[PDB]
C-alpha cells in the first residue's frame, strides 16, 4: 500500500503539471533547440522524463497527438543534431589529462519512456514519421551512437590491453 | 563550386541526382515563383518600358491589372493581423520571411526592388498625364509606399538583411532628393539599427537639414520617434558613434 | 558696449575690486523679449570675481560699472557676447543681449 | 490554353487544373441563415476550384465582357 | 490652407486672481501669486494656454512628440544638449508640469520622462551598472553593520541601515557652460532635490486618496498617468539614495501597513516590482556587509591559531604562506 | 548541389546559362524546375 | 560556534518582506488573467527570488572583494573608468569617444590597485569589456575602421602579465581564444604592415604555461597553417601590403603565426609533444616556405633563398629595385627572418638525443623527416653567413637535431663572430656598440657548444 | 578581511547550509502556485487560468 500510495501521489504531482501542458512545453522547447548541447533542454528532459516517470500513457498520447497534429519536423531533427552532438571517451584528452554524459542518459531515458509499455505508436512513429512530407529514423541514430560508443571504449581497453591495473580515472571511464 | 554540366556521352559514373521536393509546407515556395514573381517581372518590364516614350497599346500596358497586381502583392505581403493567436501569427510570420527571402534570393536587392525603383521615373505625374494616354503617375504612391515596406519588412524579417536601402545608399538618398515616402525610410531605420547600424554610419549634416526643412512643411509626423528619435538612438538600444 | 542703465540704484559708488565675488541675482534676456536665462527661478545668485574671464565683458564691464544693489538694465552686444558663433542651441548668431542685473554683495 | 500544338510548343497545364470541391443537389439550398469522396451526378450543382490559385470560379455578377454584347 | 475660425468654444479658466478692493481712496490689492504655461513656437506659433490642449488633438502630439524628441538628444549620457535644452525648458516650467492637476496625460508623461532623462538618466544609470559588484573595503564602519540591529532576530528595514559601499559620486554644472561634460550629472545645471523629494511624496499622498475613491477624473486622462510618471521619478530618486530613513519610514508607511492592497493597473505593478528589487538589494547588501563584518575577526582569530602552533613552509622561515598564501 | 541558373543581373540572355551551387540558393527559387509533363491526361500519375 | 550561530541567523530565512511579496504576487496572478509578458516575468522571478535568497548571496561573494581603507581612492578611479567605460561599450555606450577609451585604458594600465590585490580585473569583467569594445570596433573584415586597438596592447601587454600575481587571469585569455578561433584577425597596432597583433593576445595566452600549451587543440592550429599557406605568394614590390599604394618599405605575413608557434609547442624549459606532432604532419601535407626558386617546391631549401635575398637586401633596400636603403630591417625579412623564425620553431619542436626519448618512443620518425631536409649539415655556411640573430634559429636546429669532426669543420661556434665580438666592446661611431648585444648574445649560441 | 574567507563561507554554503531545509520549496510553491483562487462567476469553483498554467 505504501507502492501504492507512492504511484497515486506520483501520479497527481504529474497531473498537476501535464495538465497544463508541461509536455507541450517539453516537446516544443525540443523543438525549438535545433541540436544544440545546452542546459535548457536538459532541464526541459528532466522534466519530460518527471512527467513520464513510469510510462504515464496520458502524457505519451498527448505528445503524440501534439506531434501528430503539428507535423514538426524540428523534434526529431533535433533529436538527430542531438545524438551527432552527443560527446565520447576522447582517450588522447585523458592521456594528456594524466599529467556530458548525464545529458546523454537522460536523452535516452525520455526516448525509452516514450515507447514504454509496448507503445506501439511511438516505436512506429519513432521510424517513420509517417504524416509528414519527410522522415526520420532515431532507431537508427541511437544506434549509431552505439557504434561510437564501441569503437572508443573498445580503443580504450587496447591501451590498457597491454598494461597490468586500471588507475581511479581509468574505472571511471569505464563505468 | 561552379561545376557547369553539360550533356556528355557518358562522363562521369558518379554523378547522381537525389531530389528534394517543394515540401507540403514549401507549398507556397512552389507557388509564389509562377505567381507572384515570374508575372510581376513581365508587367513591371513592359510598363518600364512604356516609361520611356514608348508607343501605348503594341507591348504590357494593362494598367488596371498592373495596379491589380501590385494590389494583390500588397495583399499578399501584408502584416499577419496583429489580433489571431500566437502561434499562426508566427507561422505567418515564417511564411511572409520565407517569401520575402526567396523574392530576394531571386533579386530584391537586384531584380524586383531596382524594378520598383527603375518605375519610380516620374519627373512629375501632373507633366506626364498628357504624355501617355491619360494616366501615368496614380498610384506612384501605392507601389512606391507599400513595396517600400515590404522591402523593410524583409530587411526587418530575417535579422541581417541590411543589402539594399542600408547598402545601396544612394539609392535612400533617391527618397531623400524627392520626399513624399516618408513612411518606409524609418522602417529601413528603425530594423537596420537593432540588427547593426549600416544606414546611419553615412548620413550627413545635408540629410538632416533637408528633413528639417521639410518639417517646416509638417505637423509632427506621429512617428517622430521611430524616425527622428531612432534616428539617434534606436529605441533604447543604441550605437554610440 | 555695456550701454547701463539704472532701475533702482542704492549707495551708487560702492563699486567693485579686483577677486570680489559680484553676488548678482541677474534675470538674463535677449531683444523681443524673449528670455534666454535666469537667476531668480533658480534662487542661486550669480558669483563671479573681476578679471578671470569666467563670463562675457558685458557683466564685468556692467558690474565696474555699477555699484552694490544697484538694480540695473544691462545691453550687451555681439562684440562682448557670443557674436556671430553664438551658444549653440539657445542663442543664434548676431544677437544682443539685455540683463536686469542687480548687484548685492562683494566677498 | 492550346494543347492541339503539343509538340510545336507546351502547353502549361498547372494553369488549366480544376478541382471538384463540392457538389450538391440543387435541393441544397440554406443560404446560412462533408460526405467525401462522393460521386458526381448529372444535374446537380458543381463546384470548380482553380488549385495553385485559390479564387473559386462559381456564380459572380461578371457583366463586363462585351465581345457579343450580351454575354457574360 | 487654414481659416481664421470665428467660432472657437474652448477652455475659459477655473481660478483668476485673489483680488482685494478696499476703500479709504479706493485701495486695491493682491498678494496672492499665479502663473501659467503659454506656447510660441518658432516654426509654427499659438499662443494658448496649456490646459486650452486638452480640447484640440491636432498639437497635442506635437508638443508630445517634441517632448519625446528633446529626451532622446538627451539620452544614455549627453550633457552639452542638456546644457543647451535647460534654456528652453527651465526648472519652473518642471515644477509646474509635475504640480499641476489639469493637464493631459501625454505632455504629463512626456515632461515626467524629460526631466529623468536630463536628471536621472546616467548618474542613476551608472550605480545601477556598478550596483552589482558591491566592491567593500576595510573599515572599522564596516563592522558595526551586522545583520540585525537587535538581538531579537527582528525583521529590520531595507533602506535603513549602515551601507559602507564604494558607491560612485554624483557632481553637476550650470547652465551657463564652463566644463560643459567632465563630470557634471546631479543635473546639467543644478537641480533642487529636496523640494523635488518633498513634492513626490505630496504627490504620492495624493494620488492613493485619488484613486482609493475610484473618481471619474484622475490628473491626466487616467490613472496611468497620475501613477507612472509620479512612480518612475520617485524609483530614480529612490535608487539614488537621496532617501533618508524617515522619508523611507514614511515610504514603507504609505504601503506596507495599502497601494499594494489597492486594485491597480498593470504597468504601475510592473514599477512596483521594481521597488520592491531595490529593497531585496538593499537587504542583501547588508548582509553581505554583515558577512564582510565577520570574516574580518573571523580570519584575524583563525590566522592566530597558525600563529599559536607556528608552522612553516621552504627555507625562507616563518613567511606570511603560512597565514594565507600557496605559491 | 542543384542545377542553378545565374541571377537576374543580366536578364537579356545570360540567365540561358546553366551552373551549379549547392549553397543556399539550394533552398530557393533559381534552383527550381518542373515536370511538365507531354501528356495532356494523368499528368499528375506517379512519375515512373 | 561563532560561525555557526552567524550561519543560523543567516540561514534564518530572515526578515515580513518575502511573506508580502509572496502572497500579494501569487494573488496579483490570481485575481486576473494577465498580458504583459515582462509582468509575469518580474512576478515569478520575484517569487523565485524571495524563497532562494541565498541566490543572491552566492552570486554576490565571487564579485565582493574586501581592500583596506588606504586603497579606497586609486579603487575609486578605477570605478569611475570602469563605470565610464561601461558608457564606452554598448548599454549607454559604445565607439565614438576613442580618446576616452584610450584614457580610460591608459589611467587603468597605471592604477596600483590590481599590483596589490589578487583578484578584481578579473572579477569586474574588465577583459569581457575589452574585448567586447574590440568587437565592437571590428564587427567584420575588409576595413579595420578604427586603427588603434591599445586594447590589444591592454590585455596583451598588463592583463596576461598582471597573471603573475593570479595565474587565472590568463586562463580567461585562454578561454576568449575559443573567440579569437572566430576573431582571427590580420591587423598589426606596432610597426603594422599585415602582422596580427590581437596574436600577440594568443601569445600571452599560451606563452609559459604547460597546462595551458597541453589544453590547446588541433582546430587553433590547422587554420594558421592554412594561413601561412596562404603567406605562400611571391615579392614583387616594395611593400604590396595588398597592393603598394605609396609607401614601399617591406611587407610581413608569415612571420607573426611562427611566433605564436613557438610559443603554443615551446614550454618555459623543453618542449611538447602532444602538439609538435600534429604541427609538423599538418606542415609535412602543405609545407609553403616557397623561396625564390628550388626543386619540387619553390624554396623548401634556406642557403639559395638566403643568398638571394642578401642581393635583394645589401645593394638595394628591402626591395630589389630600389636605392640602397637596408639595415637592421626587422624583401629582405619575411625572406631571411621568415625562415629564420620557421626555424626556430622547428628546432624548438624535434626533441635531442639521449633526452627522456632518446630517440626510441616514435620520435624517430619525426627528426628522420627533419634530417631529410643535406642542406641541415650545410647551415654552418648560413652561420657564417646582416642579421645575427637569424643564425641563432639555425644553430638552434642543429643543437636540437644533432662527432667532433662536425665539431670542427667549423673549429669554433664561428671565427667572424669571435674577432667581431672581441673587437666591438671597442666604442667607435661605426661598427661598434650596435652590437653591444647583437653579438654578445651568441655566449647563448655558443656556450651550449661546451660539450 | 582578506578573500579567502569570502571563497571559504562560498564553499561552505554549498555543504553545510544547502539542504532540504529550503528545497522543500519545490512541491510547496507549486501546490501554492497550482490554485488560482477566484470566485468570478463562471468557474465550477476556481481556476480561471491558474498561475503555474499561465
Amino acid at each position: 500500500e505504501e507502492k501504492e500510495m507512492e504511484k497515486q501521489k506520483l501520479l497527481y504531482q504529474q497531473a498537476r503539471l501535464h495538465d497544463r501542458g508541461a509536455a507541450e512545453m517539453v516537446l516544443q522547447t525540443i523543438s525549438a533547440s535545433k541540436g544544440e548541447t545546452g542546459p535548457m533542454v536538459a532541464a526541459t528532459l528532466k522534466l519530460g522524463i518527471a512527467i513520464l516517470n513510469g510510462g504515464n500513457s496520458t502524457v505519451q498520447q498527448k505528445m503524440l497527438d501534439y506531434l501528430k497534429e503539428k507535423k514538426d519536423v524540428g523534434f526529431f531533427q533535433s533529436l538527430a543534431g542531438l545524438m551527432q552532438s552527443c560527446s565520447v571517451l576522447d582517450l588522447n584528452a585523458f592521456e594528456r589529462q594524466n599529467k556530458d554524459d548525464e545529458f546523454t542518459c537522460d536523452l535516452f531515458r525520455f526516448l525509452q519512456l516514450l515507447c514504454e509499455g509496448h507503445n506501439s505508436d511511438f516505436q512506429n512513429y519513432l521510424r517513420t514519421q509517417t504524416g509528414n512530407n519527410t522522415t526520420v529514423n532515431i532507431i537508427i541514430s541511437t544506434v549509431d551512437y552505439l557504434l561510437r560508443v564501441q569503437e572508443s571504449i573498445s580503443d580504450f581497453y587496447w591501451y590498457y590491453s597491454g598494461k597490468d591495473i586500471i588507475d581511479e580515472q581509468g574505472q571511471r571511464n569505464f563505468s | 563550386i561552379q561545376r557547369k554540366a553539360i550533356m556528355h556521352h557518358e562522363g562521369h559514373m558518379d554523378d547522381g541526382l537525389n531530389l528534394s521536393r517543394s515540401q507540403h509546407e514549401e507549398s507556397r515556395t512552389a507557388r509564389v515563383i509562377r505567381s507572384t514573381v515570374f508575372l510581376f517581372n513581365r508587367f513591371i518590364r513592359g510598363l518600364d518600358a512604356l516609361s520611356k516614350k514608348v508607343k501605348l497599346p503594341t507591348i504590357d500596358l494593362p494598367i488596371e491589372s498592373v495596379s491589380l497586381s501590385l494590389q494583390d502583392l500588397i495583399g499578399y505581403f501584408h502584416p499577419p493581423d496583429e489580433h489571431l493567436e500566437h502561434e499562426d501569427k508566427q507561422n505567418r510570420l515564417r511564411a511572409l520571411k520565407n517569401r520575402q527571402n526567396l523574392f530576394q534570393e531571386e533579386g530584391m536587392i537586384n531584380l524586383v526592388l531596382e524594378c520598383i525603383d527603375r518605375l519610380h521615373v516620374y519627373s512629375s505625374a501632373a507633366h506626364f498625364a498628357d504624355v501617355a494616354g491619360r494616366e501615368a503617375g496614380e498610384s506612384w504612391k501605392s507601389i512606391l509606399n507599400s513595396l517600400y515596406e515590404l522591402l523593410a519588412a524583409l530587411i526587418r524579417g530575417n535579422r541581417k538583411n541590411c543589402a539594399q536601402f542600408s547598402g545601396s545608399l544612394d539609392w535612400l538618398i533617391s527618397r531623400l532628393e524627392r520626399l513624399e515616402a516618408s513612411s518606409g525610410i524609418l522602417e529601413v531605420l528603425h530594423c537596420v539599427l537593432v540588427e547593426s547600424p549600416e544606414a546611419l554610419n553615412i548620413i550627413k549634416e545635408g540629410h538632416i537639414k533637408s528633413i528639417i526643412s521639410l518639417l517646416d512643411k509638417h505637423g509632427r509626423n506621429h512617428k517622430v520617434l521611430d524616425v527622428l528619435c531612432s534616428l539617434c538612438v534606436c529605441h533604447g538600444v543604441a550605437v554610440r558613434s | 558696449g555695456v550701454e547701463i542703465e539704472t532701475i533702482s540704484p542704492g549707495d551708487g559708488r560702492t563699486f567693485p575690486k579686483k577677486g570680489q565675488t559680484c553676488v548678482v541675482h541677474y534675470t538674463g534676456m535677449l531683444q523681443n523679449g524673449k528670455k534666454f536665462d535666469s537667476s531668480r527661478d533658480r534662487n542661486k545668485p550669480f558669483k563671479f570675481r573681476i578679471g578671470k574671464q569666467e563670463v562675457i565683458k558685458g557683466f564685468e564691464e556692467g558690474a565696474a560699472q555699477m555699484s552694490l544693489g544697484q538694480r540695473a538694465k544691462l545691453t550687451c552686444t555681439p562684440d562682448v557676447a557670443y557674436g556671430a558663433t553664438g551658444h549653440p542651441g539657445v542663442i543664434p548668431p548676431n544677437a544682443t543681449l539685455i540683463f536686469d542685473v542687480e548687484l548685492l554683495n562683494l566677498e | 490554353e492550346s494543347t492541339s500544338n503539343s509538340k510545336n510548343v507546351p502547353p502549361d497545364l498547372s494553369i488549366c487544373t480544376f478541382v471538384l470541391e463540392q457538389s450538391l443537389s440543387v435541393r441544397a439550398l440554406q443560404e446560412m441563415l462533408g460526405g467525401g469522396h462522393r460521386t458526381l451526378l448529372y444535374g446537380h450543382a458543381i463546384l470548380l476550384r482553380h488549385s495553385y490559385s485559390g479564387m473559386y470560379l462559381c456564380c459572380l455578377s461578371t457583366s463586363r465582357s462585351s465581345t457579343d454584347k450580351l454575354a457574360f | 490652407s487654414h481659416v481664421l475660425w470665428s467660432r472657437m468654444p474652448n477652455q475659459f479658466l477655473k481660478v483668476d486672481v485673489s483680488r482685494i478692493s478696499e476703500r479709504q481712496g479706493w485701495l486695491v490689492q493682491c498678494l496672492d501669486p499665479l502663473q501659467f504655461m503659454s506656447l510660441h513656437i518658432p516654426e509654427e506659433n499659438r499662443s494658448v494656454d496649456i490646459l486650452e490642449l486638452t480640447e484640440q488633438e491636432e498639437l497635442l502630439q506635437f508638443h508630445y512628440h517634441t517632448l519625446r524628441l528633446y529626451s532622446a538628444v538627451c539620452a544614455l549620457g549627453n550633457h552639452r544638449v542638456a546644457h543647451a535644452l535647460c534654456s528652453h525648458v527651465d526648472e519652473p516650467q518642471l515644477l509646474y508640469a509635475i504640480e499641476n492637476k489639469y493637464m493631459p496625460g501625454l505632455l504629463r508623461a512626456g515632461y515626467y520622462d524629460l526631466l529623468i532623462d536630463i536628471h536621472l538618466s546616467s548618474y542613476a544609470t551608472a550605480r545601477l551598472m556598478m550596483n552589482n559588484e558591491f566592491i567593500v573595503p576595510m573599515t572599522e564602519e564596516t563592522k558595526s553593520i551586522t545583520l540585525f540591529p537587535d538581538e531579537n532576530k527582528k525583521h529590520g528595514l531595507p533602506g535603513i541601515g549602515l551601507s559602507t559601499s564604494l558607491r560612485p559620486r554624483m557632481r553637476f554644472s550650470s547652465p551657463s557652460f564652463v566644463s560643459i561634460s567632465n563630470d557634471c550629472y546631479q543635473y546639467s545645471p543644478e537641480f533642487p532635490l529636496d523640494i523635488l523629494k518633498a513634492k513626490t511624496i505630496q504627490m504620492l499622498t495624493e494620488a492613493v486618496k485619488e484613486g482609493s475613491l475610484h473618481a471619474r477624473d484622475p490628473v491626466g486622462g487616467t490613472t496611468e498617468f497620475l501613477f507612472v510618471p509620479l512612480i518612475k521619478l520617485f524609483y530614480t530618486l529612490l535608487i539614488m539614495g537621496i532617501f533618508h530613513n524617515e522619508d523611507l519610514k514614511h515610504i514603507l508607511q504609505l504601503i506596507e501597513p495599502g497601494l499594494l492592497q489597492m486594485k491597480l493597473p498593470e504597468p504601475v505593478k510592473l514599477q512596483m516590482c521594481l521597488l520592491l528589487q531595490y529593497l531585496c538589494d538593499c537587504q542583501v547588501r547588508h548582509r553581505i556587509e554583515a558577512i564582510v563584518a565577520f570574516s574580518d575577526d573571523f580570519v584575524a582569530k583563525l590566522q592566530d591559531n597558525q600563529r599559536f602552533r607556528y608552522n612553516e613552509v621552504m627555507q625562507a622561515l616563518n613567511m606570511s604562506a603560512a597565514l594565507t598564501a600557496r605559491k | 548541389e542543384c542545377l542553378t541558373v545565374p541571377s537576374g543581373e543580366h536578364g537579356e540572355e545570360q540567365r540561358r546559362t546553366v551552373h551549379y551551387e549547392g549553397g543556399a540558393v539550394s533552398v530557393h527559387a533559381r534552383s527550381l524546375w518542373r515536370l511538365e509533363t507531354l501528356r495532356v491526361a494523368w499528368s499528375g500519375s506517379h512519375i515512373r | 560556534g561563532r560561525l555557526l550561530s552567524l550561519v543560523e541567523k543567516v540561514t534564518y530565512l530572515k526578515k515580513s518582506l518575502q511573506q508580502l511579496i509572496s502572497e500579494t504576487m501569487v494573488r496579483w496572478a490570481q485575481e486576473s488573467v494577465i498580458e504583459d509578458p515582462e509582468l509575469v516575468r518580474a512576478m515569478f522571478v520575484l517569487l523565485h527570488r524571495q524563497y532562494d535568497g541565498i541566490g543572491g548571496l552566492v552570486r554576490a561573494l565571487p564579485k565582493t572583494y574586501t581592500i583596506n581603507g588606504v586603497s579606497v581612492e586609486d579603487t575609486i578611479n578605477l570605478l569611475a573608468s570602469l563605470g565610464q567605460i561601461r558608457s564606452l561599450l554598448s548599454v549607454r555606450m559604445g565607439k565614438e569617444e576613442e580618446k576616452l577609451m584610450i584614457r580610460g585604458l591608459g589611467d587603468i594600465m597605471n592604477n596600483k590597485v590590481f599590483y596589490q590585490h589578487p583578484n578584481l580585473m578579473r572579477a569586474l569583467g574588465m577583459h569581457e569589456t575589452v574585448m567586447e569594445v574590440m568587437v565592437n570596433v571590428l564587427g567584420g573584415g575588409e576595413s579595420k575602421e578604427i586603427t588603434f586597438p591599445k586594447m590589444v596592447a591592454n590585455c596583451c601587454r598588463f592583463l596576461c602579465y598582471f597573471c603573475r600575481i593570479s595565474r587565472q587571469n590568463q586562463k580567461a585569455m585562454f578561454d576568449h581564444l575559443s573567440y579569437l578561433l572566430e576573431n582571427s584577425s590580420v591587423g598589426l597596432a606596432s610597426p603594422a604592415m599585415r602582422g596580427s597583433t590581437p596574436l600577440d593576445v594568443a601569445a600571452a595566452s599560451v606563452m609559459d604555461n604547460n597546462e595551458l600549451a597541453l589544453a590547446l587543440r588541433e582546430p587553433d592550429l590547422e587554420k594558421v597553417v592554412r594561413y601561412l599557406a596562404g603567406c605562400g605568394l611571391q615579392s614583387c614590390q616594395m611593400l604590396v601590403s595588398k597592393g603598394y599604394p605609396d609607401i614601399g618599405w617591406n611587407p610581413v605575413e608569415g612571420e607573426r603565426y611562427l611566433d605564436f608557434l613557438r610559443f603554443a609547442v615551446f614550454c618555459n624549459g623543453e618542449s611538447v609533444e602532444e602538439n609538435a606532432n600534429v604541427v609538423v604532419r599538418l606542415l609535412i601535407r602543405r609545407p609553403e616556405c616557397f623561396g625564390p626558386a628550388l626543386r619540387g617546391e619553390g624554396g623548401n631549401g634556406l642557403l639559395a633563398a638566403m643568398e638571394e635575398a642578401i642581393k635583394i637586401a645589401e645593394d638595394p633596400s628591402r626591395d630589389g629595385p630600389s636605392p640602397t636603403s637596408g639595415s637592421s630591417k626587422t624583401m629582405g625579412n619575411a625572406i631571411m627572418t621568415f625562415y629564420a623564425a620557421l626555424i626556430d620553431l622547428l628546432g624548438r619542436c624535434a626533441p635531442e638525443m639521449h633526452l627522456i626519448h632518446a630517440g626510441k618512443g616514435e620520435a624517430i620518425r619525426i627528426r628522420s623527416i627533419l634530417r631529410s631536409l643535406g642542406d641541415l649539415v650545410g647551415v654552418i655556411s648560413i652561420a657564417f653567413q646582416f642579421c645575427p640573430d637569424h643564425k641563432a634559429a639555425m644553430v638552434l636546429f642543429l643543437d636540437r637535431v644533432y662527432v667532433q669532426d662536425f665539431l670542427l669543420h667549423l673549429l669554433e661556434v664561428g671565427f667572424l663572430p669571435d674577432l667581431r665580438a672581441a673587437a666591438s666592446l671597442d666604442t667607435a661611431a661605426l661598427s661598434a656598440t650596435d652590437m653591444a648585444l647583437a653579438l654578445n648574445r651568441y655566449l647563448c649560441t655558443a656556450v651550449l657548444p661546451l660539450l | 578581511r582578506h578573500r579567502a574567507v569570502n571563497l571559504f563561507l562560498q564553499g561552505y554554503e554549498k555543504s553545510w547550509i544547502e539542504t532540504e531545509e529550503h528545497y522543500f520549496e519545490d512541491k510547496l510553491i507549486e501546490d501554492l502556485a497550482k490554485p488560482g483562487a477566484e470566485l468570478p462567476e463562471e468557474d465550477e469553483a476556481m481556476k480561471r487560468v491558474d498561475p503555474l498554467h499561465q
